[PDB]
């Protein structure tokens, strides 16, 4: 380890979800 | 006996819902055939109030 | 963040935190000059 | 004119979807695509203003908006056949609850939500030209209503100062209950809003669910019909600003009218017609009937007695077909009873209002027909008697500190439970106060 | 002051908040007073169509 | 709110596979992982336990480890066993040898890193992670020493969500295993600093349950697993489905939990009847919460009547009214007042959920928080001290490495935790 | 009348793409440059003549060249759907890119092919009668963007002398990158920029981003919707010259007006109905909620926030259906506010243009149709906190010279650095000056 924050690895994220959200049709 | 389960707001609330008319549907429905309807308004076009006469 | 998916929330203008730097609703302003007073008295000829 | 109402929480949005049930079948306003198809009022009114604004395109939008912290029940709005009618922005959800822990609707998540909230209203709020006040709906019992409603409201009275807010509140029944830290929540509510509310509402559900075991014949209640009794209720004080009448009365004669001083502004609500339709057919129902109904205990949506108090002043609504004769009359007859008491400083104990319209019947409803209906606000000293009830609860929980490490890890100090509960100290010693006869020896 | 009646000069300048009759410059006056106006004609168009029947003759 | 699955050694293996067929039947997923469902109410919660495949599919979010994959290989050959993600099975070489030092010291290190790797990676791939949940019992040896080591390292990397495990806790007369003492008291010990809240079962109790409510006649290790599916799929309902009153594991934990080490409960589920007796039972709310309270419908070994309740959830699904459930909890509270504690004016926490389970026209499950579980802690503390006084079999785990104050330690933190127990039980307001 | 057009490197050419589709489309030229040969309106008005040329056949043809140095994006454009409507003179490709050199672009390649590019301007300017200044479009963190830009602008402004030059540029964003020596090639821009440009426009990719996904609905943008945003705003800067209003501005206007000092002549630029299908038709949008809406934070195409500094100079182009009473309201009740600020030199802060012809809407657009829109520029000493950042990168990067010798190697002295390093340190103190208020007034 180079003297960091722990020989870890944080994986990414997929998606973010908002906080409004639209009313229109939604499919499967 | 257990085929339709309703949750309790469309049970009291809108009981007349069919199940076409929620955001989820398959998608194999045809979409023409359904009536046109994204808001709420007092009149649907009403030719009595809308026109204005002169 | 707080709305997700932004990369950064934007500034907001109508609202603050600190209570001498927010924007009240109620803008407490001027009446023009015309619209007050009396003006001129004319009479009539009986 | 206008009036725009903020929903928080569970209770609150629930209570929402039965109010704008009510309003939009009393206005008339339907899905655009289906046609009436049959005989309507079909007369061209003002009335929606005070909770619509027209797009010019003749769509009519409500004035609401829907906060809550879990998305469930606000997914649940945008998902039935009601989703066309509010704009997307108004319906806001975030992505986990409070956990019934005040500190952590306070401090930690609805910090984060707020300012969209003020943003939202602010918009809504430029859209008006003659607001005269808030409606909030919200339970003092759960962390996000708690702590969110108390937030919000801090900020609206920063920002918009001298505008009227009228708060309609369900508080914990006094011997039902459904989460352990109830009275933490509750205690911690009360203190912020004694200091940011123009006129409080007082609601029990004990209270609810026994009139409609006793009038009403039902055995097995559930919450849409409390939230149906709710609905009528705020139509019948609203109405007063909606349709044309003998004697109205603006919101600002509510506040002007009830509170005698700025901190005794909690009120207790009651609403008279309240029967079935097998009963309705075997009876009239005067004015002096209705008038008679409203003072009795059997009436009333509170659980507490006012036998055990002085009343310092009644609102009475009277809407429907009724005359002010009979309204004197009833008046007379009431203010000549011996068991109904006021403060000797309090002469001209009663305003009075009539109006027109009345009360709508909504097709699933359980309400019977009637042509006239009253509903009371007023304000008595018994409401003393559930504030020491809470707080005998919370000193036997807080002698041992039994919860107080989930608050402290949220962010708040163990101090602040001491200081809310002198505050409400302080505010029962005002209510033993304020009844005091300031008797003169001679 | 450099105004011969010093009333109306003091009077103007006191913040007001009536915005009624067209007095402001602010969008709240000038909505209110198309709201009048437009209300003003709706009545006098009900009055005349309940009563007077021979007006446009 | 999606829950993410750890399965750990045979019997967490095997209640998982029950479990994943449970749940894949209540939201019509089929076993090649179409979703197949009727109603958008199944669809548009599907997200909580299932993972997304291209066209259609779902993928369980569950890691399964063991340390000899024969069990892996039993459940894989399962008629579900199909839907589950091949890079999700992780397997050792060697065996634990019912032994808990190996099983967490040396083996344990060696595996530990693919496993938190896989569970880190998952994890951080959801937009809003809610709490893991893990199944594994507390006897043996994989399954507590590699499921301790595990907890004990999510509970470094993520320490601000919640934690939970469902454990299975070894009888008083039938053990399966001679050294259970030790490696329950060591598991214990592990489990009470690392855990938010843990659940416990005695295979002893649902043996009492089959016999005498269900009168089985050849019960299978399917039933019980079973029933700990039933229970588990009721606890994560309100998660999922909409209802009257909401109700959030982290919501239960707040509202269940008085003080930090007080976090073991009993579980419990009601509309449990045997097959062929004209009797149907449950068709009303006091019939529920009258079976609820029986002592033959709760999962544990201790009786409640020898303690008392700190706290109570129950969290019913169907359509019912509120009223039955409020008043029917008063009318316990007030008739039953001795087993309270007196100084929590309202002991049930109550919720109700509109979506019952499948074949069920309406269910309960009981959680409880009961003092009584402290004479199962005496018990293992005594047969710790009758087998460690004499040395009884400790040279395996001195051998793997283990130094003698580690096991003194834990007996210490367990009588500790029996005494905190006992002075709880014992207050007064005074 | 006449305006021509000048791009340069990849972004500058696929922007391009995008006006020109716009362009066209508001006319109602064909892609092949033929008018409609069926349509018979008869009025064969003159208002193309701003940007296209007649031949005599009726064929038209723009007034545009496309420089780039690698041949891919002009293949691009001589292969795809308009190729018949430039003159293939107009595009002009070199044989291999600037590799992210500024040293590349302006010493060693970019001197063969200027000269091409000086004769196709001339040719074009020989063929006007009022040319009124120069459109360019490019990106100032690439190599040939930034090399040949400089070169072919300081050619410009000395042979051409007083004619405007107006620069629409994309500036590397404050934590969005795409390449590791933006701020190297950033600063050697901005260095030539500052003395030879009359009007620089600044845009974020960042900003865009943002608005995209909290206006619109779109989860997963990409460059052409960018693109279509830049063009809908040049041709609302552009609309003023094409078509009849009651407040024309002529471009010397916006020069004349925006810019007090010689060097403060940066401008954030921002556009009110930026709106989904779904949310436009839920909502009325009168002027005074645009006018409200030009101001918000949310609707700029920037990424700075306007509240740590002060507005110079607005100027407010409504173009649609506007009257110019609400204009004036609008105007009135922004100037009220106080979260705006104008500096106290500056009282009369607001310059206003109202135009009738209405935004066009694209066939793929995203932006829904709407009756009326404004566009702003405005100037704000915020602007300073964005070149900081570009100036710390710089600092961290250059005390260790990370890639120095790939410039050296290329022809540039290492004197270069510090001395356009301590330009922007003047421009910073310059806007530091502009923006102290000062008490000699008191
Ligand atoms: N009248 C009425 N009371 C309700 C309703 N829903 C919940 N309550 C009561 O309000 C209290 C619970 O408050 P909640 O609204 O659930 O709390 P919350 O706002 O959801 O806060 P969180 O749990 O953190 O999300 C209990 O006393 C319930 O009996 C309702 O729909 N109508
Ligand atoms: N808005 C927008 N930005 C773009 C586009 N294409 C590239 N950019 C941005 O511009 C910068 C890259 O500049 P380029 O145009 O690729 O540089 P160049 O002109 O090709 O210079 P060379 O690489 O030497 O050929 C980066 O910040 C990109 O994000 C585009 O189509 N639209
Ligand atoms: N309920 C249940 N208990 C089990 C199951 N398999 C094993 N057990 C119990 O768990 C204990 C044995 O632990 P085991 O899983 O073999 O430990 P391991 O060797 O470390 O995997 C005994 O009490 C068994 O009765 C199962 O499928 N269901
Ligand atoms: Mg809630
Ligand atoms: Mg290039």
């Amino acid at each position: 380890p180079p003297k960091g924050a722990t020989g870890v690895w944080k994986p990414n994220t997929f998606e973010c979800t908002s906080v409004v959200q639209s009313c229109l049709r939604r499919f499967y | 006996v257990l085929n339709c389960r309703p949750t309790t707001y469309r049970r009291d609330y809108i009981p007349t819902a069919q199940p076409n008319e929620y955001r989820t549907l398959s998608h194999k429905t045809n979409l023409q055939d359904m009536p046109p309807s994204f808001a709420y308004s007092t009149y649907a076009l009403d030719d009595p109030r809308r026109i204005i006469k002169y | 963040s707080a709305f997700g998916g932004l990369f950064s929330d934007p500034p907001l203008v109508s609202t603050d935190i600190d209570p001498k730097k927010t924007d009240p609703y109620d803008k407490m302003d001027t009446i023009p000059s015309r619209y007050l007073g009396k003006g001129m008295s004319i009479g009539r000829c009986p | 004119r206008e009036a725009i109402c903020i929903h928080i929480g569970q209770a609150g949005c629930q209570v929402g979807n039965a109010c704008w049930e009510l309003f939009c079948l009393e206005h008339g306003i339907q899905p655009d695509g289906a046609m009436p198809s049959d005989k309507t009022i079909g007369v061209e009114d003002d009335a929606f203003n005070t909770f619509f604004s027209e797009t010019g395109a003749g769509k009519h939008v409500p004035r609401a908006v829907f906060l809550d912290l879990e998305p469930t029940v606000v997914d649940e709005v945008r998902t039935g056949t009601y989703r066309q009618l509010f704009h997307p922005e108004q319906l806001i959800s975030g992505k986990e609850d409070a956990a019934n822990n005040y500190a952590r609707g306070h401090y930690t998540i609805g910090k984060e939500i707020v300012d969209l909230c003020l943003d939202r209203i602010r918009k809504l709020a430029d859209n008006c030209t003659g607001l005269q006040g808030f409606l909030v709906y919200h339970a003092v019992g759960g962390g996000t209503g708690s702590g969110l409603g108390a937030l919000l409201l801090e900020r609206l009275s920063v920002d918009y100062g001298k505008k009227s807010k009228l708060g309609y509140t369900v508080y914990p029944s006094p011997q039902v209950s459904t989460a352990v830290v109830e009275p933490y929540n509750s205690v911690l509510s009360t203190h912020s809003l004694l200091e940011h509310t123009d006129v409080a509402a007082m609601l029990d559900n004990e209270a609810i669910y026994d009139l409609t075991r006793r009038n009403l014949d039902i055995e097995r209640p559930t919450y849409t019909n409390l939230n149906r009794l709710i609905g009528q209720v705020v139509s019948s004080l609203t109405a007063s600003l909606r349709f044309d009448g003998a004697l109205n009365v603006d919101l600002t004669e509510f506040q002007t009218n009830l509170v005698p001083y700025p901190r005794i502004h909690f009120v207790l609500t009651s609403y008279a017609p309240v029967i079935s339709a097998e009963k309705a057919y075997h009876e009239q129902l005067s004015v002096s009937e209705i008038s008679n109904a409203v003072f009795e205990p059997a009436s009333m949506m509170t659980k507490c007695d006012p036998r055990h108090g002085k009343y310092m002043a009644c609102c009475l609504m009277y809407r429907g077909d009724v005359v002010p004769k009979d309204v004197n009359a009833a008046v007379a007859t009431i203010k000549t009873k011996r068991t109904i008491q006021f403060v000797d400083w309090s002469p001209t104990g009663f305003k009075c209002g009539i109006n027109y319209q009345p009360p709508t019947v909504v097709p699933g409803g359980d309400l019977a027909k009637v042509q006239r209906a009253v509903c009371m606000i007023a304000n008595s000293t018994a409401i003393a008697e559930v504030f020491a009830r809470i707080d005998h609860k919370f000193d036997l929980m807080y002698s041992k500190r039994a919860f107080v490490h989930w608050y402290v890890g949220e962010g708040m100090e163990e101090g602040e439970f001491s200081e809310a509960r002198e505050d409400l100290a302080a505010l029962e010693k005002d209510y033993e106060e304020v009844g005091a006869e300031s008797a003169d020896m001679d | 002051c450099p105004s011969v009646t010093p009333q109306l000069y003091e009077k103007s300048h006191k913040p007001s908040v009536t915005v009624g009759m067209g007095m402001k410059g602010s969008a709240a006056s000038t909505a209110c007073w198309r709201d009048q106006v437009d209300k003003e004609e709706q009545l006098h168009a009900i009055w005349a169509k309940r009563y007077d029947r021979r007006s446009n003759a | 709110r999606e829950i993410v699955c750890v399965q750990a050694g045979q019997c967490g293996n095997q209640i998982g596979s029950k479990f994943w067929e449970v749940i894949s039947d209540e939201h019509g997923v089929d076993p090649t992982g179409t979703y197949q469902g009727d109603s958008d109410l199944q669809l548009e919660r599907i997200n909580v336990y299932f993972d997304e495949a291209t066209g259609g599919r779902y993928v369980p979010r569950s890691v399964l480890i063991d340390l000899e994959p024969g069990t892996m290989d039993s459940v894989r050959a399962g008629p579900y066993g199909q839907i589950f993600r091949p890079d999700n099975f992780i397997f050792g070489q060697s065996g634990a040898g019912n032994n808990w030092a190996k099983g967490h010291y040396t083996e344990g290190a060696e595996l530990i890193d693919s496993v938190l790797d896989v569970c880190c990676k998952e994890a951080e791939s959801c937009d809003c992670l809610q709490g893991f949940q893990i199944c594994h019992s507390l006897g043996g040896g994989t399954g507590s020493g590699m499921g301790t080591l595990l907890i004990s390292k999510l509970r470094e990397q993520y320490p601000d969500r919640i934690m939970m495990t469902f454990s299975i806790i070894p009888s008083p007369k039938v053990s399966d295993t001679v050294v259970e003492p030790y490696n329950t008291t060591l598991s214990v010990h592990q489990l009470v600093e690392n855990s938010d809240e843990s659940m416990c079962i005695d295979n002893e109790a649902l043996y009492d349950i089959c016999f005498r409510t269900l009168k089985l006649t050849t019960p299978t290790f399917g039933d019980l697993n079973h029933l700990v599916s039933a229970v588990v799929s009721g606890v994560t309902c309100c998660l999922r489905f909409p209802g009257q009153l909401n109700s959030d594991l982290r919501k239960l934990a707040v509202n269940l939990v008085p003080f930090p080490r007080l976090h073991f409960f009993m579980m419990g589920f009601a509309p449990l009847t045997s097959r062929g007796s004209q009797q149907y039972r449950g068709l009303s709310v006091p019939e529920l919460t009258q079976q609820m309270f029986d002592a033959k419908n709760m999962m544990q070994a201790a009786d409640p009547r020898h303690g008392r309740y700190l706290t109570a959830s129950a969290l019913f699904r169907g359509r019912m009214s509120t009223k039955e459930v409020d008043e029917q909890m008063l009318n316990v509270q007030n008739k039953n007042s001795s087993y309270f504690i007196e100084w929590i004016p309202n002991n049930i926490k109550s919720s109700v959920c509109d979506i019952p389970p499948k074949g069920l026209k309406m269910a309960v499950t009981f959680i409880g928080n009961n003092t009584c579980i402290q004479e199962m802690f005496r018990r293992v503390g005594e047969q710790f001290t009758l087998m460690f006084r004499r040395k009884a079999f400790l040279h395996w785990y001195t051998g793997e490495g283990m130094d003698e104050m580690e096991f003194t330690e834990a007996e210490s933190n367990m009588n500790d935790l029996v005494s905190e127990y006992q002075q709880y039980q014992d207050a007064t307001i005074e």
